[PDB]
């Protein structure tokens, strides 16, 4: 099936083209053209009033990413190297050592911000949800080298952001 | 329990518009140029 | 006293400069699209008093939106010598500040900052149109922050 | 009619925000004059309204506190100003706010929502979180020879 | 206080001027379901002093290739025409009670496209070069109808002085006289402002910025200064020529209201043409007068040069 | 060395060179040349700064990322320069002006702080310290610039014995005020030369050789001590000179003599601006000091250094100031100036 978009041959009855040496003459469309642009003056606006008024979001938004941590308080990261391995930018780099106690704990978690592409693949690597993209994404920096995420400033973030990130995983977490 | 997932309605969702809608408006031709030469005929007098 | 007249001056200057910044349409990638979306109705550009202009002459702050290539670099550069100061550099997106997706790629300037001196660091593959409005703010905030008067002063 | 209606809920408006002092203070601050339900408060300070007729968008908002963290947030504030227990209402990511539903508590989490700290002294830093590889053989002190 | 007046009819022109950027802004941003300026003060009413401030602490650039000495009489030039051409408006008494007024304004309306002809040149570019070329075929094109148009509306006033026009529109409006005529008019004074949908000598699409490309800061400023006072006053002229309001001999300000509101709608009706249009394509803007407004225009002279004659209703001089 | 200062990856901008160093007054001509050799072969940079941060935007890129740190540092603080010198190897000094501001005269900059920083950096501990005076440092010269540089020049090598000394002529360069200053007065009228300018002679460097004998002085274990003189290869007259610089720029040259009285109160009428002063009485008796010869000191040629002649390096300079007439005229269309046999 298709149609033809531009296949409309006009009338030549003395009505039709004195319709249309009307409209020429008297630009009548043009006035339409006017009218749309009116109507919609007089139309409410869609600005929202930023930063006091955000745009909505949805629980499996993508933004900065963070190491989670158990309840209990030990890190859920124990060094499998999923999401170095599945990064598609190669942005994380993880250096793993056997801790005092015994568990395996990386020694040194790194993601560059500067790097990634924020795909969000880590945190469906993760086999313990260590590594999650937060609900952040108003972190820019002056420097270059604020975007050079280490091993604390990532725990920092799991810390600071726990209490949002938990409560989007659990309103989640079944769809996965 | 029963398996949930997003589904339209039971019903089925309403109808969806897509033709074009360019509305009809304004006089003929005739009175357009009936109208702007009555006018430019009491401007004249 | 003198310092609180050069105060003022600083006052207002830096005021004028952040209220209205001008921005550049140097659009180069997917991070454009955003960059158009801030512009879009539902953020609108307009409000906080910044409007796309081109021709860098008339215009303070680049926002260097998509991949920076090597076949490209040098008309950055260029075009960012055109304007004249204070001029203002804002990095959107991965790519142009630290490579992105394409960091090892053979014609990919590693960050558009080894070009122009970048000012502030957007990150995101894109940033949400409200990260990079939250960067246009805080660099609004570095422009009210800046001492020129102040340190003639203490020349 | 609904002209009178009309210039009259301006004067609700400046009744609102209490009295015409508050409406200037919310008009210059927040660049906006209307009116909502106080959903809540942060120990912060600030002010988070919500009025469902507005559109989708525009229902939730916040007037920021004018100080937080030793900082005068009078008439610069961001977006970093919320805290993460209410980021989550004020973006439409759910509709329970933490007065309602407040979110689970647990040690490891902060008491005091840093904003973004970039510019100021507390900037974060990039360096090495591993030890050295390789070590030293550290001569010996006897002159011996 | 004839500097007094020389200076009333200034510094509030420049202030308007200020603010048509701003009721420009918003207007238009309406128009696109946006909001326009609104954070600087209420309402964004301190906008134009704050780009004001920095057109003018800016650095304003000299290029390398520039010809310094017209480069920089080009904006002067435009500025000192565009609020030059104030004077004779015949607002309630006019400042300038010259016996020639239109002829006077026409005059400095051809003038100013010389500020547009050496500041493209001098920039030594070119994009400003391509600009000042249209610029030549747009303003000549469209200077034609201008003059043969005012010919015909002023035939009925009996001479070339503006404030007469006050007394040929005691009890009707000359637009009711010559609507098709006022029609064309009002596209001339689109095209001769250089505003859309003719506004090609920028050209902002295809031309980044026309013969403003090389202008940076003050001067850009100052030509942006010229094209806004001359909008409003082309504006004025329109609202002076067919639609007339009254005017008590005892309180003019009766009259300066009417005349003040007459401009302020039709310089509204300017932004919203320039909101709701493609741009034209250069020929075209040329193709549109030389074959269609000029004949059209041409005959409607015939027409009312005889028609005060076949009616016994040919004004007076005096 | 220590663990991290050994050299290491092949001298790009991501390579460990080990030349950890602080750089006083890097905001502006040398100090940003200086820094971008130090940025190319990979050093940490510590660059201090007082200006506004947007005037040290230029020394942002040139350094890989985490190179170059910039600090707050104020001349009459000997904390600042302590926290400035913690942890660096050299600490060169480049602060100078060619004026006396209203806070600081010509001791200030050229004896005061450059006491302050030596000192400072022989407590902190550092190896090397790159002190710059001027060539014609006299402590009789009428100018106190080069008297308080002399000056300095003992109170620097009395407070660190083995600091390298590296008096430079006069540098030549896209922002030079010495070139540029003979193009831009061409504004007032004809260019006013003191007895028609045929007595002083004239010996200038170019800045990127000043900048690599820098480099080279730090990585040279020599310099340690040493007193180098940085000057060019060839000896203009500088009548002859200001020919060169007009014949480069295609400008009119309108040679005419003015007594030395009138020119010290031309000199007071510019000093009078509270803005960038374009002529002062240093600056005007400077252009008339000749360039002391000093084949004792050592060269430039003996760090491995060959001065590029004023010619080849000429056209950079002054092509901004020409008109659009002779914009594209090539390097080879104006002969070299005449230049006296040193
Ligand atoms: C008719 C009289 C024309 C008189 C004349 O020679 O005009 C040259 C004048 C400048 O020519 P140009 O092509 O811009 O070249 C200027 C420099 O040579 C080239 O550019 P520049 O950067 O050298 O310009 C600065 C230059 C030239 O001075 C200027 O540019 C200042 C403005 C012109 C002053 C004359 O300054 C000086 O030469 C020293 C001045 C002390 O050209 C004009 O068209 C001026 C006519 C003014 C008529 C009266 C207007 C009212
Ligand atoms: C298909 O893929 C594509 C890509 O893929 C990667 C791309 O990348 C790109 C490229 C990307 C882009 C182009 C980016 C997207 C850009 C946009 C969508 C554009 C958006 C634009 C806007 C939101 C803004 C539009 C502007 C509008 C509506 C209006 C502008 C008008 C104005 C007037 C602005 C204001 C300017 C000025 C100069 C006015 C201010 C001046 C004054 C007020 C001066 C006042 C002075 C005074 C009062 C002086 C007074 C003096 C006095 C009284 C006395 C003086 C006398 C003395 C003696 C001193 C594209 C296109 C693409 O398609
Ligand atoms: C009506 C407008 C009223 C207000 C006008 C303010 C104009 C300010 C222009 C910029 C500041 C220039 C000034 O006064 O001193 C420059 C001073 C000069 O002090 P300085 O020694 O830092 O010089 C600046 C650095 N260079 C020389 C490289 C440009 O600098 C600044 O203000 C910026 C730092
Ligand atoms: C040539 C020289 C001419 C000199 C003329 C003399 C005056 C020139 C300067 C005028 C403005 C000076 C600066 C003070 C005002 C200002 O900009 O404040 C900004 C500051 C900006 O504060 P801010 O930076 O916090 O604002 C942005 C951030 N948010 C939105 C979150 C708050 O605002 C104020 O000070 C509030 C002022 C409110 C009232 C403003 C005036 C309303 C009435 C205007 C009537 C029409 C006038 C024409
Ligand atoms: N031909 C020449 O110019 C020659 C120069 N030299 C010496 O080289 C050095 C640098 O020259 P050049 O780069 O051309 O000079 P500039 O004037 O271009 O730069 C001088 C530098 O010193 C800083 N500075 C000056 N005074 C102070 C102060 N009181 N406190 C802190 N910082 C200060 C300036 O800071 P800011 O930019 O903020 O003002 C700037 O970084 C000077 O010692 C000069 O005498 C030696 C031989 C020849
Ligand atoms: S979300 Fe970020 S860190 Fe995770 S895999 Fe993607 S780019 Fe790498
Ligand atoms: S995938 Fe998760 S557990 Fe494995 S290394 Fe990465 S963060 Fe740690
Ligand atoms: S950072 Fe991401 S979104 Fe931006 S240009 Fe690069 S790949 Fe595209």
């Amino acid at each position: 099936t298709y149609k033809f978009v531009n296949m409309r041959e006009p009338s030549m009855d003395m009505k039709s083209v004195t319709d249309r040496a009307a409209q020429t003459l008297l630009w009548t469309e043009l006035v339409r053209g006017l009218g749309m642009t009116l109507s919609y003056l007089f139309r409410e606006p869609a600005t929202i009033n930023y930063p006091f008024e955000k745009g909505p979001l949805s629980p499996r938004f993508r933004g900065e990413h963070a190491l989670r941590r158990y309840p209990s308080g030990e890190e859920r990261c124990i060094a499998c190297k999923l999401c170095e391995a599945v990064c598609p930018a190669q942005a994380i780099t993880i250096e793993a050592e056997p801790r005092a106690d015994g568990s395996r704990r990386t020694t040194r978690y790194d993601i560059d911000m500067t790097k990634c592409i924020y795909c969000g693949f880590c945190q469906e690597a993760c086999p313990v949800d260590a590594i999650v993209e937060g609900p952040n994404f108003e972190f820019s920096t002056e420097t270059h080298e604020e975007l050079l995420y280490n091993k604390e400033k990532l725990l920092n973030n799991g810390d600071k952001w726990e209490a949002e990130i938990a409560a989007n995983i659990q309103a989640d977490y079944l769809y996965r | 329990s029963k398996v949930k997932q997003d589904m339209p309605p039971p019903g089925g969702y309403g109808p969806i518009d897509y033709k074009r809608n360019l509305p009809r408006r304004g006089l003929s031709g005739y009175s357009m140029f009936a109208v702007g030469i009555g006018t430019l005929l009491f401007g004249y007098w | 006293r003198g310092e609180y007249v050069v105060a003022k001056l600083d006052d207002l200057v830096n005021w004028a400069r952040r209220s209205s910044l001008w921005p550049m349409t140097f659009g180069l990638a997917c991070c454009a699209v955003e960059m158009m979306h801030m512009a879009a109705p539902r953020y609108d550009m307009d409000r906080f008093g910044v409007v796309f202009r081109a021709s860098p002459r008339q215009s303070d702050v680049m926002i260097v939106a998509g991949t920076l290539t090597n076949k490209m670099a040098p008309a950055l550069r260029k075009v960012y010598d055109q304007m004249p100061e204070p001029r203002y550099v804002v990095s959107m997106g991965s790519c142009a500040n630290g490579g992105g997706y394409y960091h090892y790629s053979y014609s990919v300037v590693r960050g558009c900052d080894r070009i122009v001196p970048v000012d502030i660091y957007v990150p995101g593959c894109p940033p949400t149109a409200e990260a990079l409005l939250y960067g246009i703010l805080q660099l609004q905030r570095k422009i009210k922050r800046e001492k020129r008067l102040r340190i003639w002063y203490r020349r | 009619m609904e002209l009178v209606q009309v210039l009259r809920r301006g004067l609700q408006q400046v009744s609102g925000h209490g009295g015409l002092r508050g409406y200037l203070r919310v008009l210059f601050r927040a660049n906006d004059v209307r009116v909502g339900t106080l959903v809540g408060e942060d120990k912060y300070g600030n002010k988070y309204y919500e009025d469902n007729k507005q559109f989708f968008g525009r229902h939730r908002w916040v007037i920021y506190t004018t100080e937080m963290n030793g900082r005068d947030t009078f008439w610069d504030v961001d977006g970093s100003m919320v805290p993460p227990e209410w980021h989550r209402w004020l973006h439409c990511m759910t509709d329970d706010p933490p007065t309602t539903k407040p979110p689970t508590a647990r040690k490891y989490i902060w008491t005091n929502h840093k904003f973004n700290v970039s510019g100021t002294p507390q900037q974060y830093v990039p360096y090495s979180t591993t030890r050295k590889k390789i070590q030293e053989w550290v001569p010996p002190s006897t002159p011996y020879k | 206080m004839f500097m007094i007046n020389i200076l009333s009819l200034i510094i509030p022109i420049l202030l308007a001027v200020a603010f048509l950027t701003l009721v420009e802004r918003k207007v238009l941003g309406y128009m696109q379901l946006r909001k326009g300026p609104n954070v600087v003060g209420p309402y964004g009413l301190l906008q134009p002093i704050a780009d004001a401030l920095k057109l003018v602490t800016k650095e304003p650039l000299r290029p390398g290739t520039s010809s310094i000495s017209m480069f920089i009489i080009a904006p002067i030039l435009g500025l000192s025409l565009a609020l030059t051409m104030w004077v004779p408006l015949p607002m309630p008494y006019p400042l300038i009670n010259m016996n020639l007024g239109v002829l006077f304004m026409l005059a400095m309306s051809s003038l100013a496209v010389y500020s547009i002809l050496w500041s493209g040149w001098a920039s030594n570019s070119k994009y400003a070069l391509i600009g000042a070329l249209r610029a030549v075929a747009q303003t000549i094109s469209y200077e034609v109808t201008l003059a043969i148009i005012l010919l015909s509306v002023l035939l009925m006033n009996g001479s070339y002085t503006l404030s007469t026009l006050i007394t040929t529109q005691e009890h009707i409006w000359m637009i009711f006289t010559s609507w098709p005529l006022a029609m064309m008019w009002f596209i001339s004074t689109l095209a001769e402002t250089n505003r859309a949908p003719f506004d090609l000598t920028e050209g902002e699409s295809e031309l980044v910025s026309g013969f403003n490309v090389e202008y940076a800061a003050g001067p850009f400023a100052m030509f942006f200064m010229a094209e806004y006072a001359n909008i409003i006053m082309m504006n004025a002229f329109t609202a002076i020529l067919f639609l007339g309001a009254s005017h008590d001999p005892h309180t003019p300000e009766l009259y300066t209201i009417n005349f003040v509101l007459k401009t302020l709608a039709l310089t509204i009706t300017f932004l919203w043409i320039r909101a709701s249009y493609p741009r034209f394509r250069y020929d075209q803007l040329m193709h549109l007068l030389w074959k269609s407004f000029l004949p059209l225009t041409l005959a409607l002279c015939m027409w009312h040069i005889s028609l005060p004659i076949m009616t016994a209703s040919i004004p007076p001089q005096s | 060395l220590h663990h991290a200062l050994i050299p290491h990856g092949k001298g790009g901008r991501s390579s460990v060179s080990g030349i950890v160093a602080t750089v006083f007054g890097a905001t502006g001509f040398l100090g940003r040349y200086v820094v971008n050799h130090l940025g190319r072969m990979g050093s940490q940079v510590i660059v201090p700064y007082r200006c506004e941060p947007y005037d040290t935007m230029h020394l942002r890129p040139m350094g890989d990322l985490g190179q170059i740190i910039f600090m707050e540092w104020n001349g009459k603080d000997k904390d600042s320069i302590r926290k400035v010198v913690e942890h660096s190897n050299v600490v060169i000094n480049l602060v100078g002006r060619e004026w006396e501001t209203k806070n600081f005269d010509f001791e200030d900059v050229f004896v005061k702080i450059p006491h302050a920083i030596a000192q400072v950096s022989k407590e902190a501990g550092v190896e090397k310290l790159i002190h710059i005076s001027h060539l014609n440092a006299d402590i009789k010269s009428p100018s106190r610039y080069l008297r308080s540089k002399a000056v300095g020049e003992k109170e620097v090598r009395a407070a660190f014995p083995e600091a390298t000394i590296i008096k430079p002529s006069d540098i030549f360069g896209r922002e030079d005020r010495f070139l540029n200053y003979f193009a831009s007065m061409r504004w007032f009228g004809g260019v006013p030369l003191i007895s028609l300018g045929k007595e002083t002679v004239k010996q200038p460097v170019y800045i990127v050789d000043v900048s690599k004998g820098i480099i080279n002085a730090i990585k040279d274990p020599d310099a340690k001590g040493k007193t180098f003189a940085f000057v060019g290869p060839n000896r203009y007259l500088l009548f002859d000179l200001v020919q060169y610089i007009f014949a480069v720029a295609y400008r009119p040259f309108l040679p005419y003599p003015l007594p030395h009285f009138a020119y010290r109160w031309v000199g007071r009428l510019f000093e009078v601006s509270p803005f960038e002063p374009w002529t002062t009485r240093d600056k005007v008796e400077r252009v008339h000091m000749s360039d002391m010869t000093l084949p004792h000191l050592p060269g430039l040629e003996d760090l491995g250094i060959q001065a590029t002649p004023l010619e080849l390096k000429a056209i950079e300079v002054l092509r901004r100031h020409r008109t659009y007439r002779w914009l594209t005229s090539e390097m080879e269309d104006v002969k070299p100036a005449k230049t006296v046999n040193i």
